[PDB]
């Protein structure tokens, strides 16, 4: 068997699962965008990138058994279910943390903007090129990926072009233009930062934990703050195993998944290796939320909303991230970001047409608001009386005139018939409204 | 001395976008005004779009607000109108125009030779 | 929108030889994607639909007589009959369908024979109309050859010549001439001279 | 067969709003593209509209844009046209045509049409025409005192057809139309229809 | 002393539609041997050495310096920069080949085209909405009789002197 999971996972730890069950696991580089190309047996990952493998055909819809949905939690069969039908094993929920350093501070700040204070009192640091981290500053004030209505997605209607999403952004990128973090920060860069303790606050999933218990300085989890008074709304990552379609194992890895991963021992042996977070498994989590740090994360997830599995969402994220980076660097301004983000999420629009509504925003932000209009109307273009009754000697026929009288008709009709040369006796029935005039 | 040259457009399907040139020589780009009006065949020349210095940076007529844009470039003197969403109605000859009064308050209105644009409308399979 | 203008507005031929009508386009109407010229020959024979003769301005559509060809390129088409026939009496439009759809001013095509003898009728007023107060009185001209003819009425005159049928290739005329009861009853005998390349009709 | 019928047209006044309905059969309605296109003397052929096979792309004439709306229903295979705020210039005969599928790849252009309908627009009224026999060889029927002027004359009943001249209506100085049809013979009907005043006169010639 | 440097040394002179406005020894002015025009009513020049000073900063064309005047007629005058009649002070121009002009032209500087009615005596009007020269509405939008009000010198070195840049400083009492 072949797995590939992230690079901070608990790669050993499933290698030790594996071996008691051989079993052989990698973690390759950017395989959420590797596997799609690609097509190993399964793969470990969010449910997200899960609708969109499932759409392409990658991924083999699983057999469940009721015994065994029972034995999860419902909310994540429900998050790895795409068109009612299940294409994943949840494994754990993951969300986003505030880890603090103690002895740098005793309490985490309640709100964003005291953090920019407290940071000129040392002189927060976080990875920026990843857009999930970013997100739940961006959507604290209202910014939607997908409107949600009735339980259904809108792919129509994306919400990154709210004046929350702009307050968000030009936030962040006045705490970077503060000299407060840098831009070209990355995950590893944050991680060894908060090692040593340069930093004092940061913001982190689980699986950072066992890393940080390795560097040995006091952390504390919490909320991540609010903004303007809003709380960050953190997309719920589920991490779930895939099973490849065309697995030549798909029974055995099946089999390894429901009988060796998805047990007490199997999860405790996973988490020893990194933190999973709040798991699906319902035993184990129960014997696992009396640590504050389950409570924390499983507090974050129910503050945030958890990642629609549409498989419009990668695309989603591809332009997002482009527009934090577009915002982050400095090269072009927040509300020019966010156009670009909403054109280039529009699924309908060819090469060509996105590339000029490009250029259009970029040179004339001015009717930016009208551009996007015309692009999102291109967008959904290309989605895939009385009547006379005359017998004479002569003239035989029949003729229909807009009377509101009847003596105003039978005068029209014999001037009518005098016009014509006919002249005879005349019958009048008003049950069908003829004038019958003959000789 | 003023001599506008358009260049760009051709021939375009429905939907499809274009970069319309227009290259100045004899004043630069960053003036009064700069338009971009469009003529069609047997009717009367209209107004597209203006770029200005003062003001309003670029204004749009009604039909083509949003759609189109214009734009200019000082380091290659050029207005650049970009137009994209193209429909049937867009087939016309588009000139890049000034005004410029010479000494008598008898602006003299300075057109270019015009670049033709067809947005043509076929069905493909 | 492109317009086209056809030339020439009407011509007039005889049986048996070649015509060629032409019309130029405002731009070039060639395809890139295919280099096909993108113009198509109708012809709409009188009280007719419209009829297709060619696609492409070259290739010639299903059921047409060999006769049609089309030609032409840049912005000047042009459509050749080699044998005209009597009916191929007709109006033909040259149309563009690239950019949107026009039609061309059309090219009405007459039919030219050897002059032929009038046949001249009268219609004297019915009673019915006479009844009805006013009288008309009809001088009818069947299968003459040309257009021209001269009607003299001789005791407000409306003159209407049918269409050249393509079977025989001739005319025919009316005039009317339309009074009063009054003006009908005052006078006594009614005639029309006809002057004509290829007479007096009267009544009492 | 590929038919096309339009019908809907009449005598309306200026301003007004009308309603064009052309019904197909023979061939799939849902498949192929619709255009109308409309005749007048000084006119020509003008495209007026077009629309699509799924209705998703639609198309207007430049001086009817804003005004007449076209649409179409499919499980009925029926295409209709609303016309809003009408002007003295839009008295033509109208079309409803087929596009062939995918003129940008095989080309064939409209290739179907309709026998049209001829809609008028005027502040006057409709009125009855009135028959006249011709005493006569050549005989022959007159109407006079009609509007508008689409009228169909035929000679028992389209029985005879050989030597039928029918002449195009002469508008009268009383704001009115008039026509004669005649026949050169060796009883004789001739059968006279008025659509806009739904007048049907059948006329017997006799000397 | 009186800040003369930032009015008549400044290198950015703004357009005549929008002439610059400033709130504040004169015989070194009259006789700096650099001043074209230098001609003052109501004062006599040597007699200058006064509550409200005001120093008055545009460019125009060569052949429109005799507009800055009181009573006259004429597009700037009209339409940019109007004197009152009973004006007491007075105007100070000069040549700006060298700074204003550059070569290949110099179209930044504007004035105004259009306006419905003349100006009041000193003030600045700023509006760039569209112009109405008939009776139909432009909506900000141009078209037949909808003209932008503002145009630009053509300040290239080439030209002669009655076209060459000038600028103007109008000091008022
Ligand atoms: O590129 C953005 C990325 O965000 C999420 O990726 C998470 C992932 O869910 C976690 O398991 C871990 O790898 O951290 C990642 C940080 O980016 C989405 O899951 C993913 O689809 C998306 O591309």
């Amino acid at each position: 068997l072949v797995i590939w999971i992230n690079g901070d996972k608990g790669y050993n730890g499933l290698a030790e699962v594996g071996k008691k069950f051989k079993v052989t696991v990698e973690h390759p580089d950017k395989l959420e965008e590797k596997f799609p190309q690609v097509a190993p047996d399964i793969i470990f990952w969010a449910h997200d990138r899960f609708g969109g493998y499932a759409q392409s055909g990658l991924l083999a819809e699983i057999t469940p058994d009721k015994a065994f949905q029972d034995k999860l939690y419902p909310f994540t069969w429900d998050a790895v279910r795409y068109n009612g039908k299940l294409i994943a094993y949840p494994i754990a929920v993951e969300a986003l943390s505030l880890i603090y350093n103690k002895d740098l501070l005793p309490n985490p700040p309640k709100t964003w903007e005291e953090i920019p204070a407290l940071d000129k009192e040392l002189k927060l640091m976080f990875n920026l090129q990843e857009p999930y981290f970013t997100w739940p500053l961006i959507a604290a004030d209202g910014g939607y990926a997908f409107k949600y209505e009735n339980g259904k997605y809108d792919i129509k209607d994306v919400g990154v072009d709210n004046a929350g999403a702009k307050a968000g952004l030009t936030f962040l990128v006045d705490l970077i233009k503060n000299k407060h973090m840098n831009a070209d920060t990355d995950y590893s860069i944050a991680e060894a930062a908060f090692n040593k303790g340069e930093t004092a606050m940061t913001i982190n999933g689980p699986w950072a934990w066992s890393n940080i218990d390795t560097s040995k300085v006091n952390y504390g989890v919490t909320v991540l703050p609010t903004f303007k008074g809003q709380p960050s709304k953190p997309f719920v990552g589920v991490l779930s195993a895939g099973i490849n379609a065309a697995s030549p194992n798909k029974e055995l890895a099946k089999e390894f998944l429901e009988n060796y991963l998805l047990t007490d021992e199997g999860l405790e042996a996973v988490n020893k290796d990194k933190p999973l977070g709040a798991v699906a498994l319902k035993s184990y989590e129960e014997e696992l939320a009396k640590d504050p740090r389950i409570a924390a994360t499983m507090e974050n997830a129910q503050k945030g909303e958890i990642m629609p599995n549409i498989p419009q969402m990668s695309a989603f994220w591809y332009a997002v991230r482009t527009a934090v980076i577009n915002a982050a660097s400095g090269r072009q301004t927040v509300d020019q970001a966010l156009a670009f983000a909403q054109i280039l999420i529009m699924p309908n629009l060819t090469e060509e047409q996105r590339n000029g509504f490009i250029q259009s925003l970029k040179d004339d932000p001015s009717v930016s608001k009208e551009i996007l209009a015309e692009a999102k109307k291109l967008n959904e273009h290309q989605a895939p009386t009385y009547k006379l009754v005359i017998n004479g000697k002569t003239l035989k026929g029949e003729t229909t005139t807009k009377a509101v009288d009847a003596e105003t008709a039978e005068k029209a009709f014999k001037q009518y018939a005098n016009d014509n040369g006919v002249d005879g006796v005349w019958t009048y029935d008003d049950a069908t409204k003829t004038f019958t005039v003959t000789e | 001395q003023v001599q506008l040259v358009e260049s760009g457009g051709g021939l375009v399907q429905a939907g499809g976008s274009l970069r319309l040139s227009c290259a100045a020589s004899g004043f630069p780009v960053y003036r009064d005004r700069m338009a971009w009006y469009r003529q069609a065949p047997g009717k009367e020349r209209e107004w597209v779009a203006a770029i200005y210095s003062a003001g309003q940076q670029t204004r749009y007529a009604d039909s083509v607000k949003g759609r189109f844009t214009i734009s200019r470039d000082n380091a290659k003197n050029t207005v650049y109108l970009q137009m994209n969403s193209l429909k049937p109605e867009d087939t016309a000859v588009y000139y890049c125009n000034v005004k410029d009064v010479g000494h008598h308050y008898e602006y003299y209105d300075y057109w270019g030779q015009g670049t033709q644009v067809t947005v043509s409308s076929l069905e493909h399979h | 929108n492109i317009m086209l203008t056809q030339s020439p507005s009407s011509l007039a031929v005889s049986a048996g030889e070649r015509v060629t009508m032409s019309c130029k386009s405002t731009q070039s109407i060639l395809y890139n994607s295919n280099q096909k010229t993108y113009l198509a020959w109708y012809q709409q024979k009188p009280g007719q639909s419209p009829k297709l003769l060619i696609y492409w301005a070259s290739t010639r559509a299903s059921g047409v007589p060999d006769r049609f060809t089309g030609s032409g390129s840049g912005t000047d088409f042009t459509l050749t009959i080699n044998s005209v026939q009597p009916e191929d009496l007709a109006v033909y439009y040259c149309h563009q369908y690239l950019s949107a759809w026009t039609f061309g001013g059309g090219t009405k095509l007459e039919i030219k024979r050897t002059v032929a003898a009038p046949s001249v009728f009268i219609f004297p007023p019915s009673d019915e109309q006479l009844k009805s107060g006013t009288a008309s009185v009809v001088c009818l001209l069947n299968n003459f050859y040309p257009r021209e003819a001269k009607v003299q009425w001789k005791v407000n005159s409306q003159e209407s010549v049918t269409e050249q049928d393509s079977k025989d290739s001739t005319y025919s005329l009316s005039s009317t001439l339309t009074l009063s009861k009054a003006d009908y009853e005052k006078h006594k005998v009614y005639a029309c001279e006809v002057t004509h390349q290829g007479v007096t009709k009267s009544f009492n | 067969d590929v038919q096309l019928v339009e019908s809907g047209g009449g005598l309306v006044q200026p301003g007004k709003s009308l309603r064009l309905s052309c019904a197909a059969s023979g061939f799939t309605f849902s498949n192929f593209g619709m255009h109308w296109v409309r005749q007048a003397p000084e006119m020509g052929l003008e495209w007026v509209a077009y629309i699509s096979s799924g209705s998703t792309t639609k198309y207007y004439g430049d001086t009817v844009k804003g005004r007449f709306t076209i649409s179409r229903d499919n499980p009925k295979n029926t295409l209709y046209l609303q016309m809003n705020s009408l002007r003295s210039e839009d008295t033509a005969m109208y079309y409803c045509a087929r596009r062939p599928l995918y003129d940008g790849d095989y080309g064939y252009p409209m290739d179907y049409w309709g026998q049209g309908t001829s809609v008028t627009v005027s502040s006057a009224s409709t009125k009855g025409p009135s028959v006249f026999p011709l005493a006569p060889a050549a005989l022959g029927c007159l109407v006079k005192d009609y509007f508008p002027e689409p009228v169909t004359v035929s000679w028992n009943s389209g029985a005879l057809t050989s030597g039928v001249h029918t002449f195009p209506a002469v508008l009268q100085s009383s704001g009115l139309y008039s026509l004669s049809s005649v026949v050169t013979v060796p009883t004789y009907i001739c059968n006279v229809n008025h659509k806009p005043s739904n007048t049907k006169v059948d006329k017997k010639v006799e000397p | 002393l009186c800040p003369f440097g930032e009015v008549f040394n400044a290198t950015r002179f703004a357009s005549v539609y929008a002439w610059n406005r400033k709130r504040i020894d004169y015989s070194v002015l009259y006789n700096s041997a650099s001043f074209s025009t230098f001609k003052c009513y109501g004062v006599s020049p040597t007699k200058l050495n006064f509550t409200n000073v005001y120093a008055d900063s545009f460019v125009i064309r060569g052949d429109e310096v005799r507009q800055i005047a009181p009573g006259q007629t004429g597009k700037i005058a009209d339409y940019n920069y109007k004197l009152p009649d009973d004006f007491t002070g007075c105007v100070i121009a000069w040549n700006s080949n060298n700074l204003d002009s550059k070569v290949g032209g110099n179209y930044n500087y504007l004035y105004r085209l259009f306006r419905k009615s003349n100006l009041k005596p000193f003030e600045r009007d700023i509006s760039t909405e569209i112009y109405q020269a008939g009776s139909t509405p432009c909506n900000g939008v141009e078209g037949f009789n909808c003209y932008f009000p503002l145009q630009s010198y053509g300040f290239q070195p080439t030209n002669g002197v009655g076209y060459q840049p000038y600028r103007v400083v109008v000091l008022s009492f």
